[PDB]
């Protein structure tokens, strides 16, 4: 069971025990089930005629003891029969005892027994050790591998990770070289893949002949607690299962229900863990090992019954776990097959045998690296030929622990073709919800449609969502991370990922309120004209004359102006409409409150205040003070213009209503709410100050009846604009500018309707007051 | 040609072994490996052999000496390594073969073995050290390195037999660690070396983060400067993490290539300065002390190894090398040594020791030497022990065999130049440090001592000059055991600390574990920092409010003067003065004024819906009637003021009777019809705002438009403007007071009023809305009084006092 003669023999390096005398170690099924897997391979290779006819092929098995009994294996090797050594410089002529060496497992020791056999350039075909160190082979010459690498491990744990979409995940790594090499990777294989680490902390050694140490109790008591403390509940493991077992104990009395640990090959399938049979309370559990066709005939050799090179009762412990491996389904066993065929057929082709007799001709080591360097071969329908850089295409394959006792212990979910590096064939896999759905992993739920992410936190996979504000619209189609602005017309709202509208909004002439205010322009500018008719028709008389005589009818005649600026206010507020109303309609509407204020003036001069000042006034009249006064009351008014226009914009501004985005006022000016106050300021205060005079002068001429008209238009100019104000105050957002029409039609005819218009009523109704000699007497009276 | 590979073994009694790089093998055979032959390492290495002369100069001195070794001699078996594994394992297969022979057996049994050397001088690269450290484990033989320094070496179940010098790894990551922590440094991100030395020593320091207490913030590796360029990329990110993690520390473990990259980058990209925790792999190389710029990326500070260095040694590598050039001592120890194996040591060629005293007069005062020097006392000290041996002389009963040492080496005391080492059980010596900075003053960094370390730190921050401003310590600190109140966002590699929050306004924490700042609904009222959500107090227009307290009085005072003008009313019916200032009319109006404060009064205190509703135009209501009994009197006036005869006469007997009262209650039905209609149109409702202020819940009265009120009210405003322009004209009565001159004020001062409380009215805030129009109404009503009724009563209380 440990030995066989023959004429080219292949050394083996099973580890037999775990955790010179290594029967004492504890014995580990998986050793005996490989050494017997070679064994069949050897056994299987010598009865064929094919493959080799004759030159019997031969075998020999020196225990390694995981770590402990490395060096003495190999030596034993490479050396004479008598087992002594020499050193020389050239080894090309050197007849080593076994052409090639199968068997260290463990990464470590593979590189122990490596560094030797690199020395003599032995054969050496490592058939489960996974770390990528094994892949250089400048530090390795003669390390071929029949298993893949622990990147191609990664990749497909990752791809898997990927496939049910979680981005958080935990990881845990022994102390050992095996847990920061294999936590090293993934953390560089997942930086690059949108996954980012909830956090990878270090997981003490734990022997199960360990009295479970305090320092260690409360470091892995602290482990636990920050699992369950965090979110994520994916818990990728690399370390032995000689530590896994104390690790799942004591968090399994934890009560740390919610989780999806991810097991690697080390411990992703094996016998001592599986038996436990008490962690379906935990969640679901998986794994990554290696599948391949089973070996037709080896079960059937497994039930059949140099230093520490036999065992004691590995046989005993193989028939206890017996129903296990056939169930499970061992395939690491045909990793070694493989191992043991490809140098078979590297053999085979060194010897150049013409499938029917084989010329012995004395093989060396190196010979047969040189020629197993290429072999490529067909095994059970899996093609076995080495890459360049030492190692097969052997598919991988994701292990989901069943603990059901039925069949299967061990389910097939995910199949990983190495070749593509890809995961694929991913079958129904049951879980640990309550609904046998697909668990959630997240650092952060993804945001609604609307709402910025702002990262928290060091990783870049979670973050906080914001809806932000009006205006600012997700750009999820450029740039997802941070909202941007939507400018111009175009209006967002919290949330709203997509824009709104906003629509420009100005004084049209369908509106009721806007009807109505042109019907009642209308009709004051058909009285204007009426007024202006009979004024014309009846200039005879000293009622019109003295009104202003035909300086009256310019009154009249920048009235009209104002009634054609009426719809003017109607109309976009571009800029001609805009400079319009803001230049010619306050020369209108100055003057013609001006002339009026002049008129009364003088009046109540010549009636009261001219005496006060004789000469002074007859002075001031020998240049018409009146038309004087009212003259520089035009120029002040075009100096209130220019200086409006030199202090405020006349192209409008688009302001926002307050009581929603779509609606924005077109206003003429950015402010012309206060820009009106300081234009109409002096309206107000020069209608004031003639109403004032006009009371001090309230004996109002018989047939001028100065007060009776003036009076009125003053006081309801006052009233109108005093309206005006506490509009404004009260501020109606939307109709300002059609209220403000109403207001500009209603001092309009507050002077026009307040003034002139009596006068044709009383030259109509009655002529007696237009008697010359009546108005003379009433002057002087 | 110099005599060096004659010199290059000994004879002696208990030979000793080498394993020094005495060559660097070209870089071709390492990697064309398919015939089973060792590369040649042909090229010349300076630093090899200076450690080969000082191991030389060790054995000449025990040799020399008196009292250590008596009568025995210790020779060399001086064998390269050419710092790779593949030709550094023949040399170490050879010191384990047999007493004499090439040939190494594999007998079960090493305790009958018999090798050639006793021990051996373990290679100084720690891969190198790794291998034959593992290889010589098994056969005992004790293996003193001088220039490993991993931690695993230290491993006494698979490296039984390594007793190195040159402290490990894991004591100066526990000083860097202890800096740290005496720093109050928690948050630092420790970078390495891509090659195992990097990742080992980042590997201890995560141990030693969790140990003493300083949270790993970023735990990457820098590529080693490699073909493939992408290292310079990968670099970038690694970086990059740096300057995210907020860390004003970065342990730097790396080698001296990979330090120097990352250096170089760091300037290349403008990186922000921050303190570097060096190591002794690239603390002094000149390779990274020459890079331009370096002097502005913060505080270079590490441990750097503390031990006497080999001083007399000069003088003995000139004098050797003198006297290898002499043909007459070299032909002599070539007859001395005949047929044996001088020839098989390292760089035997000709010119493999045909150089120059310059080829290798550079290192002269290297500090390994010292190291190399000490292993071989060590030895040399081991075996005088296991021989038992005295002062002059010792029996020397049997060869000792290697494991005797391996017994006898453990705890072993030897003095080195007047050093007293001593090995402890895991074989390396504890030699202590000194804080080296990097003080830069004229672009060539020099450094200084800040502290000592004898397994526990003595720095002095005073001499550190902290880059930044004002020789500031750059404080990178995490925030652990936090104020409870704030939400708490783990961060770290590990789970190590993390970052409080303190909660937003408005949201609240369900319990302290969970990592959001809950918003709850606007009944309650969340402060800042508040794991719960407060009830708030309601907020209206109460009876008690100070401002409603004082409308409330105003009302009365205003319910008292129209009473009494309406007693006054009801008395003097028979006075033609008070019959023509309104008559029953003015009953009418005078109850109005009651009616009006019984209207308005419905406002304060719990408002409801209805009340919002059926309140404001009821309110409207009495106050319209009395002023349309105003517009009566006014327009009467103004009819008679005109001068047109019969159509005064005709309105005089029109209004007299019939139409004051038809137009009386027109203007009530006026009144009550646009109140329905409004309330049609914008009816207001008693709704509650919560998040208007944070403490209360604002519940009064929201007006879905004030432009419906201010039209209601409107309404007998307008009424009045019209009685207001009838009646403002009339001039003064001739020597009376004038009739319409009441009106005139009543109604003046009525706009004044309520013009200018509807801006007020609007401009104040919300509860007190309602509040301002209490006191309009009362203003309102009793600007009427204060300006139409009050000459009455004046009259009325002394009209018949005048007479």
């Amino acid at each position: 069971d440990f030995y066989l003669p023959g004429d080219y023999l292949l050394g083996g390096l099973f580890s037999l025990h775990a955790n010179p005398m290594c029967k004492e170690y504890e014995v580990k099924v998986i050793g005996y089930n490989l050494m017997q897997a070679m064994r069949f391979a050897v056994e299987e290779i010598n009865n064929d005629s094919s493959l080799l006819p004759g030159v019997l092929l031969g075998y020999e098995i020196v225990d390694v003891c995981y770590i402990s009994n490395n060096v003495q294996p190999v030596l034993y090797f490479l050396a004479h029969e008598d087992n002594l050594l020499p050193i020389q410089e050239d080894y090309s002529n050197y007849i080593s005892r076994v052409v090639a060496v199968i068997g260290p497992d463990n990464s470590e020791s593979v590189m122990t027994v490596a560094n030797f056999l690199s020395l003599f350039l032995l054969p050496q075909i490592t058939y489960s050790a996974i770390s990528d160190e094994l892949r250089d082979k400048v530090r390795f010459p003669a390390l071929l591998r029949t298993t893949p690498s622990a990147d191609h491990h990664i990749e497909a744990m990752v791809q898997l990770m990927l496939h049910f979409r979680w981005n958080w995940i935990i990881v845990l790594v022994s102390s050992d070289t095996y847990g920061r090499d294999n936590g090293q990777l993934l953390g560089e294989r997942v930086a690059r893949r949108d996954i980012c680490i909830a956090f990878q902390e270090t997981l003490p050694t734990l022997q199960p002949n360990q009295n479970m140490t305090s320092e260690e109790r409360q470091r892995l008591v602290t482990i636990v607690d920050k699992l369950q403390q965090s979110t994520a509940r994916v818990v990728v493991v690399f370390s032995p299962d000689l530590t896994l077992y104390h690790f799942f104990n004591e968090v399994l009395r934890q009560n740390f229900t919610g989780a999806v640990w991810i097991a690697s090959e080390s411990w992703a399938i094996d016998p001592v863990l599986h038996n436990l049979t008490e962690l379906r309370h935990l969640g679901t559990f998986l794994g990554i090992t290696i599948q391949s066709v089973p070996i037709p005939g080896f079960s059937e050799f497994r039930e059949w019954g140099t230093c520490n090179q036999e065992c004691d009762n590995c046989l005993n412990a193989t028939l206890s776990f017996n129903t296990i491996l056939r169930l499970s389904g061992e395939r690491v066993v045909y990793s070694v097959y493989s191992a043991v065929y490809a140098v078979a057929h590297a053999l085979h082709s060194l010897l150049g045998c013409d499938k029917s007799t084989c010329t012995k001709r004395v093989v060396y080591p190196w010979q047969l690296l040189e020629e197993i360097w290429k072999v490529n071969f067909t095994l059970l329908d899996h093609q076995i030929f080495f890459d360049p850089q030492g190692d097969v295409a052997l598919h991988l394959e994701i292990v989901q622990w069943q603990w059901d006792r039925s069949q299967n212990p061990f389910q097939s979910v995910a199949s990983y073709y190495p070749l593509q590096r890809q995961l694929k064939n991913i079958q129904d896999i049951s879980w640990h919800t309550i609904n046998n759905t697909i668990p959630m992993s997240m650092c952060s739920k993804r945001c609604q449609s609307g709402q910025k992410k702002k990262p928290v936190g060091i990783h870049v996979c979670c973050f906080e969502c914001i809806d932000c504000l009006p205006g600012t619209f997700l750009n999820h189609t450029e740039d997802e991370y941070e909202c941007q602005a939507c400018p111009n017309n175009e209006w967002s709202y919290q949330s709203e990922t997509s824009c709104f509208k906003r629509q420009l909004v100005f004084l049209e002439w369908h509106e009721a309120p806007t009807i109505a205010v042109a019907l009642l322009a209308a009709l004051g500018f058909l009285s204007t004209l009426a007024i202006l008719v009979i004024f014309w028709r009846h200039f005879q008389t000293p009622i019109v004359r003295s009104a202003g005589g035909p300086m009256c009818f310019l009154m009249l005649t920048l009235l009209l102006v104002a009634y054609m600026v009426v719809p003017v206010y109607v109309g976009p507020p571009k800029v001609s409409t805009c400079l319009c109303r803001q230049a010619l309609f306050p020369l209108c509407f100055t003057i013609c409150i001006s002339c009026i204020a002049v008129r009364s003036f003088q009046i109540v001069c010549a009636f009261k205040m001219a005496s006060r000042f004789p000469r002074a006034y007859s002075y001031w009249v020998r240049y018409q003070g009146p038309y004087v006064s009212m003259a520089f009351i035009t120029v002040l008014k075009m100096v209130i213009v220019v200086i409006g226009m030199l202090a405020t914009g006349l192209s409008p501004t688009t302001r926002t209503d307050p009581d929603d985005p779509k609606i924005t006022i077109v206003s003429c000016n950015p402010n012309y709410r206060n820009s009106l106050l300081f234009n109409t300021s002096l309206d107000l205060l020069l209608s004031v100050v003639g109403f004032s005079f006009a009371y001090m002068g309230k004996e109002l001429p018989t047939n001028y009846n100065e007060a009776k008209f003036i009076t009125l238009s003053m006081t309801f100019y006052f009233t109108s604009s005093v309206s005006l104000c506490t509009f404004m105050s009260a501020y109606s957002g939307v109709l300002v500018t059609i209220v403000d029409l109403l207001v500009t039609v209603l001092n309009l005819l507050a002077i026009s309707l307040g003034y002139f218009g009596p006068k044709c009523y009383m030259i109509l109704f009655y002529p007696e007051r237009n008697t010359p000699a009546y108005f003379n007497s009433m002057i002087q009276g | 040609p110099l005599c060096l590979s004659q010199q290059l073994r000994m004879k002696g009694d208990y030979v000793l072994g080498g394993l020094f790089p005495l060559g660097e093998a070209e870089e071709a055979g390492l990697r064309s490996r398919t015939r089973p032959s060792s590369p040649v390492c042909t090229r010349f290495s300076s630093n090899g052999l200076l450690w080969a002369l000082a191991m030389k100069m060790a054995v000449e001195e025990i040799n020399n000496k008196s009292d250590l070794l008596p009568g025995l001699r210790l020779g060399y078996d001086l064998f390269d390594t050419c710092s790779e594994p593949v030709v550094a394992m023949k040399p170490s297969l050879m010191f384990l073969a047999k007493a004499g022979s090439r040939d190494i057996a594999a007998y079960c049994n090493y305790t009958q073995y018999q090798p050639r050397v006793l021990a051996v001088i373990g290679p100084h690269s720690s891969e190198l050290a790794m291998v034959t450290g593992k290889f010589f484990s098994f056969f005992l033989m004790p293996q003193v390195s001088y220039g490993a320094s991993m931690e695993l070496l230290s491993a006494r179940e698979t490296f039984p037999s390594f007793f190195r010098t040159v402290p490990s790894d894991r004591v100066q990551l526990t000083a860097a660690a202890e800096l740290l922590q005496e720093f109050g440094w928690n948050w630092v991100a420790a970078l390495g070396s891509d090659d195992e030395y990097g990742r080992q020593g980042l590997s201890i320091f995560s141990a030693l983060a969790a140990a003493r207490g300083i949270c790993i913030a970023h735990e990457g590796l820098v590529p080693l400067p490699r073909a493939d360029d992408s290292r310079l990329g990968k670099v970038q990110d690694v970086l990059h993490q740096v300057n995210q993690s907020s860390v004003q520390v970065v342990l730097l473990f790396a080698s001296v290539h990979a330090a120097h990259a990352l250096f170089n980058y760091s300037i290349s990209s403008r990186l922000s300065p921050k303190v570097w925790v060096a190591s002794e792999a690239w603390l002094t190389s000149d390779l990274v002390m020459g890079l331009p710029g370096m002097a502005q990326m913060g505080t270079v500070l590490g441990f750097l190894q503390r031990g006497a260095q080999l001083h007399e040694f000069p003088q003995y590598v000139k004098t050797h090398l003198a006297l290898a050039t002499d043909p007459a001592f070299c032909s002599a120890l070539g007859e001395r040594e005949q047929g044996l194996e001088e020839d098989v040591v390292g760089q035997r060629c000709p010119q493999c020791d045909c150089i120059t005293l310059q080829n290798v007069s550079a290192g002269l005062n290297h500090h390994q030497t010292f190291s190399v020097y000490a292993a071989v006392y060590s030895v040399a000290q081991a075996l005088h022990n296991t021989l038992q041996c005295n002062a002059s002389g010792c029996p020397a009963q049997d060869p000792v065999k290697p494991w005797q040492l391996l017994e006898n080496m453990y705890n072993l005391t030897f003095h080195v130049g007047g050093l007293p080492l001593r090995f402890d059980s895991s074989g390396n010596v504890d030699m202590e440090y000194d804080l080296k900075l990097w003080v830069w003053q004229g672009s060539v960094p020099r450094l200084h001592d800040v502290g000592r370390f004898n397994g526990s730190l003595r720095t002095e921050r005073l001499k550190i000059r902290w880059h930044t401003s004002d020789n500031q310590k750059p404080v990178s600190r995490c925030s652990r055991q936090c104020q409870e109140g704030q939400v708490r966002r783990v961060k770290g590699f590990h789970s190590c600390c993390y970052d409080c929050v303190d909660c937003e306004a408005g949201s609240y924490r369900q319990n302290p574990d969970d990592i959001a700042c809950t918003f709850c609904g606007q009944d309650e009222w969340s402060p800042e920092r508040s794991t719960r959500c407060f009830r708030r107090r309601s907020r209206f227009l109460a009876w008690g409010e100070p401002a409603v307290l004082l409308l409330l009085l105003l009302l009365s005072l205003a319910l008292g003067l129209v009473l009494a003008a309406l007693g006054l009313f009801v008395h003097h019916r028979d006075s033609p003065l008070v019959q023509a200032s309104g008559g029953p009319l003015a009953c009418f109006g005078l109850v109005c004024l009651g009616l009006v404060c019984l209207s308005v009064l419905l406002f304060p205190g719990q408002p409801s819906p209805a009340r919002c509703l059926a309140q404001q135009p009821l309110s409207h209501l009495p106050l319209t009637g009395c002023l349309s009994t105003l517009f009566l009197q006014a327009a009467e006036i103004f009819v008679e003021s005109e001068l047109p005869l019969s159509w005064a006469d005709r309105l005089s007997g029109c209004l007299r009777g019939p139409w004051a009262w038809l137009v009386v209650l027109l203007a009530m039905l006026v009144e009550v019809a646009l109140c329905t209609w409004y309330l049609v149109a914008f009816p207001p409702e008693v709704v509650t705002d919560w998040h208007m202020l944070p403490t209360e819940a604002l519940v009064h009265c929201r007006t879905r438009s004030w432009v419906s009120f201010g039209l209601a009210h409107a309404t007998n405003a307008t009424l009045a403007f019209l009685c207001f322009l009838g009646t403002f004209l009339v001039r003064s009565q001739p020597g009376c007071y004038n009739r319409a001159r009441g009106l005139t004020f009543a109604m003046l001062a009525y706009f004044i009023t309520w013009v200018s409380f509807v801006p007020l009215l609007a401009n104040v805030q919300v509860v007190l809305r309602p509040a301002v129009q209490m006191g309009a109404l009362l203003l309102c009503v009793l600007g009427i009084l204060a300006a139409f009724h009050l000459p009455r009563c004046y009259l009325l209380m002394r009209q018949p006092g005048l007479n």
